[PDB]
RNA sequence: AAGUUGACCGAACUUGAUUAUUUAGAGGAAGUAAAAGUCGUAACAAGGUUUCCGUAGGUGAACCUGCGGAAGGAUCAUUA
RNA sequence: UUUGAUGGUAGUAUCUAGGACUACCAUGGUUGCAACGGGUAACGGGGAAUCAGGGUUCGAUUCCGGAGAGGGAGCCUGAGAAACGGCUACCACAUCUAAGGAAGGCAGCAGGCGCGUAAAUUACCCACUCCCAGCUCGGGGAGGUAGUGACGAAAAAUAACAAUACAGGACUCAUAUCCGAGGCCCUGUAAUUGGAAUGAGUACACUUUAAAUCCUUUAACAAGGACCAAUUGGAGGGCAAGUCUGGUGCCAGCAGCCGCGGUAAUUCCAGCUCCAAUAGCGUAUAUUAAAGUUGUUGCGGUUAAAACGUUCGUAGUUGAACUUGUGCUUCAUACGUAUGUAAGCGUAUUACCGGCCGGUACUAUUACUUUGAACAAAUUAGAGUGCUUAAAGCAGGCUUCAAAUGCCUGAAUAUUCUGUGCAUGGGAUAAUGAAAUAAGACCUCUGUUCUGCUUUCAUUGGUUUUCAGAUCAAGAGGUAAUGAUUAAUAGAAGCAGUUUGGGGGCAUUAGUAUUACGACGCGAGAGGUGAAAUUCUUGGACCGUCGUAAGACUAACUUAAGCGAAAGCAUUUGCCAAAGAUGUUUUCAUUAAUCAAGAACGAAAGUUAGAGGUUCGAAGGCGAUCAGAUACCGCCCUAGUUCUAACCAUAAACGAUGCCAGCUAGCAAUUGGGUGUAGCUACUUUUAUGGCUCUCUCAGUCGCUUCCGGGAAACCAAAGCUUUUUGGGCUCCGGGGGAAGUAUGGUUGCAAAGCUGAAACUUAAAGGAAUUGACGGAAGGGCACCA
């Protein structure tokens, strides 16, 4: 439908295809400047940071749990984040104020499931890997 | 069809295959070229001049019995108009929406009906400044016009 | 306004043959389409069609068989050398048995059979199969 | 050789303007989440005043009313 | 563009051109084919990642090029540097100092801090490849070489062969969804046990190398699982895999999404098992494919997101047909047939000599296309080849176990460096070009006019003619078929044209009505409503009647009629200008198509400034209803409706459907025009006309019926011809839902507001057409003493 079918309209094209591909959301999402001034990540994929809190997240309905998060404050730029921590135990194995490094959580950047609004994940604290320490293979250090 | 208004509707001339009949006329074939002119002497423009010579002569088609058209014959004596027909024509028109314009106002529909003429003025000058029978520098003001078409 | 006689001497044939009507009346034959139907005649596809010569443009009353399934045009003339001959034959026609894209090429109107033995290039000018 | 006179390249700081970002703000006002609060029931059934639109005014709130339009209507309509 | 911007001119300056710099003149130069400005998380290119193609993303990174050494500037020597492993200063950081002063730049190789999601040894030698010096020999953290190294690629430990133990189906056969014997062409589980192999290690020595290490080569050692002991994820679906057992009880938690979990959980947590890939695999971010969800190939826009309200209109994009086409004669050539190479008629497809053949004079153009030229390698494509194979590598192989300058051949060809530019063939397609009262061609070759200069006037000078290499114009009156394609079921314009239409403007004019008043009769009611009340009767109302006056609105006729670009348009009559259509052996000759920007019009409401001011009537004020009622209903009313002169620029401005063009079907009506109906038919007499009748015909518009149609359907002669990702041309718009047509900037406006127009955050659905139930101020047709 429409598109001018003539011998000299490569000007036309490319500047139609130009155009129009910033109402692609996939497309004008990377290509606005706002992994640096909205993503509290710096464009990549993990980050580090210390914790300030471990709160419990009322999750959405139809399901009803308090969800066990932890807001951070990273120390790339400041900000003051919340991510969530898998696998239960987890908060007995925290014990606030020690270092954490914090991943995405995999939907590309926005929220996943019945958690609103938490979009990351803790990794490790305080360097012994906690997928590792829930399963006791390593253990966080007393010091 | 009809740049300027919607109805698409089709009418012309059905111009025969058969082409130097009249096999039937009085006289030569190219003494129409004193009579093309000699009404060409009285102002008359050479549509006039291609139905006045359908019915006294009354020659079918110009083209066929001479070996040329009526305006070339007209500059062949040197009758050929100051501005050309379908320009002198399409000037009057747009002179008298004018001139009903400077009594009738309040007139939203022959003021349109001015635009569309003044555009498609614009669009045979924009042609004849190419092929070379209006010079360049000619231009549609309609402040000098109407000493022109009269 | 007729951008193409080859379009509006094409579809008309095509819309034609599916009602399956034996004679077609196109208009007004420009020698470019004569020629394409001279490659359409010779297999097959085409019975021997007649010029109607009015002295305005020509009209042509073109007899025909019914093994065509779609003979249309491409545009715009998209200039094709020989090595980018097979790209055009890929995607348009249906398997590499049968079918032809007609090109213009230097030489003359021909089809891509005939072209890629004499070893011409040219643009597109159609195709039917 | 030092030193010098005049030109020319010109760092640099001081001031003004010009951009291009980022940030503190009393108050104000919109949005989202949050169903489980209050008040009424706007809409969908002729949702009980058919609805919607543009435009103006009015009203605790959904809304109301004028003028014009549309059917996405509750009439494809039978009335020489 | 003052303060060089664009050019001229003379200069200076430099190695040299040049506004590079100066002085004087000139006013240029770039621009919607995107200049200028901004951003860049930009060093450019070779190349890299990923796909069937078309492609998207990346390239700090070993090769070429540019660039720079904390930040800028300056500069010396030098053929070469605006050099920083050279200097000078300023700025910022640091250093030593006995306080006077002196020196410093690791974006060289290592190393340390720091920032960080994010990156190794303060090792060894110039044997290699080459570079430099006075130069066989010196130097070269260039370079090679070990140590770290799961970035990434390649070849592959974690068993194998049998025995019985217990066991399966199957093979023979008692027998046949029962059953024995040889249990067996079977395979498992066996700390039964007993055997065969072996590299993993290990260790002499070796080869290795600059000296080494590792691998390869290796004398001695080295397997019985209890060990030389493979783990990462998942077992609801998508997705190959326990409806296993205990635990917990919408808890803990799991889950990319859908979904699980509420004292039986196929989804959690564990046990027992199982399935995938396997020295691997999981997670996070990015990116490609998936994506026919960016659409050139190849989408969508009636209703799902989407044709600008309307038409003009420049840039742009697209543009009707037409020109030497072939025929014969042939022969060369696949089998009387087939020329597919060519030759002979359409008056001359370029003039000479050479022995059909070469030098040779002469080439309307561009795009396209053929084959070329031309140019880095690595990569890529990939030829060849037993590094044992492999990815690689550019070697190697042979006679031959040899003696043996003793041989043999390597070390391809291409995409690429896609395009530009050049050479050559072609001349289909597509533009431009030419000859108009001829500054047309050859000719009238006339000498009327030429231009010029090297050969000879012994040498050398004067008188001056010819060939004049060439170049202007010919004695012009004569010899050239002496030159203008069609006229588009394209457009435009005309017409002695006949008309036609609620088209627009201005006057004029009519119709009843609704008021409001004036008379007169009447007598107590009247408006209204679901019921009311407000309200009108100082009775003279309501009603009846004649009236006068004013402002509105143009009924009925009124249609599935018409006109108009769209919004819109209805009393006659006059005048004004314009329009479609039909007719036309009229005229011109491609003038056309569509369209950013820009223009003109644009219902209603709203706004200005006057004139009006009946009806109606937002707002306001009362009366009811109602739990409430700022509403619906009822009364007087205000802005407004009205007219003028401006503004505004939006409507469900809808056919939720852009415009020009071609095609594709029936059936019936009507608007307009044309043409045969002695078809009728009004009467001057029939005729001329008018009315209709059927019969045609244009442009249609309606209507209905179904396609060889199409679509998700509803449905539509277009919304079809969108074949088998298709192609007539042009333009606009959409890319899940919200936040939002918001914020903000700009622009328009007197204002109201209009045209432009995001993101943060949030979300797993929103939506379209249809189906069954629900069976309600939904109509229809029926039934019952639980009516």
């Amino acid at each position: 439908m429409g598109k001018p079918r003539g011998l000299r309209t490569a000007r036309k094209h490319v500047n139609h295809r130009r155009d129009q591909r910033w109402a692609d959301k996939d497309y004008k999402k990377a290509h606005l400047g706002t992994r640096w001034k909205a993503n509290p990540f710096g464009g990549a994929s993990h980050a580090k940071g210390i914790v300030l809190e471990k709160v419990g997240v009322e999750a959405k309905q139809p399901n009803s749990a308090i969800r066990k998060c932890v807001r951070v404050q990273l120390i790339k730029n400041g900000k003051k984040i919340t991510a969530f921590v898998p696998r239960d135990g987890s908060l007995n194995y925290i014990e606030e104020n020690d270092e954490v490094l914090v991943a995405g959580f995999g939907r590309k950047g926005h929220a996943v499931g019945d958690i609103p609004g938490v979009r990351f994940k803790v990794v490790k604290v305080a360097n012994v890997s906690l997928l590792a320490l829930y399963k006791e293979k390593k253990e966080r250090p007393r010091s | 069809g009809r740049m300027h208004a919607p109805g698409k509707g089709i009418s012309q001339s059905a111009l025969p295959y058969r082409r130097t009949v009249p096999s039937w006329l009085k006289l030569n074939a190219d003494d129409v070229k004193e009579q093309i002119k000699k009404l060409g002497k009285k102002g008359l423009t050479p549509s006039k001049i291609g139905i006045i010579l359908r019915d006294s002569h009354g020659v079918a088609q110009v083209r066929f019995v001479n070996g040329n058209k009526i305006l070339r014959i007209m500059k062949s004596v040197g009758l050929k108009p100051d501005i050309p027909e379908d320009l002198y024509h399409m000037i009057k028109k747009a002179v008298a929406i004018r001139k009903h314009l400077e009594r009738n106002r309040k007139d939203k529909d022959g003021k349109f009906r001015l635009i569309l003429v003044e555009s498609r003025i614009h669009r045979l000058a924009r042609y004849y400044k190419t092929k070379s029978v209006l010079p360049p520098n000619w231009k549609y003001e309609s402040s000098t016009a109407s000493a022109l078409v009269a | 306004v007729r951008m193409n006689v080859l379009a509006d001497a094409l579809k008309c044939i095509n819309n034609a043959e599916k009602r399956g009507k034996r004679q077609v009346l196109l208009r007004p034959c420009s020698k470019v389409i004569i020629k394409f139907l001279t490659v359409m005649m010779k297999h097959g596809y085409i019975g021997e069609f007649e010029i109607v010569d009015d002295h305005r443009s020509g009209k042509i009353v073109v007899n025909l068989t019914g093994r065509l399934n779609k003979c249309g045009v491409i545009s715009p003339r998209f200039d094709v050398p020989i090595n980018d001959i097979e790209k055009w034959t890929n995607n348009l026609l249906p398997s590499r048995q049968f079918g032809y894209v007609v090109l213009t090429t230097s030489g003359g109107i021909m089809d891509h059979e005939e072209a890629r033995r004499k070893h011409l290039g040219g643009k597109i000018l159609g195709f039917f199969f």
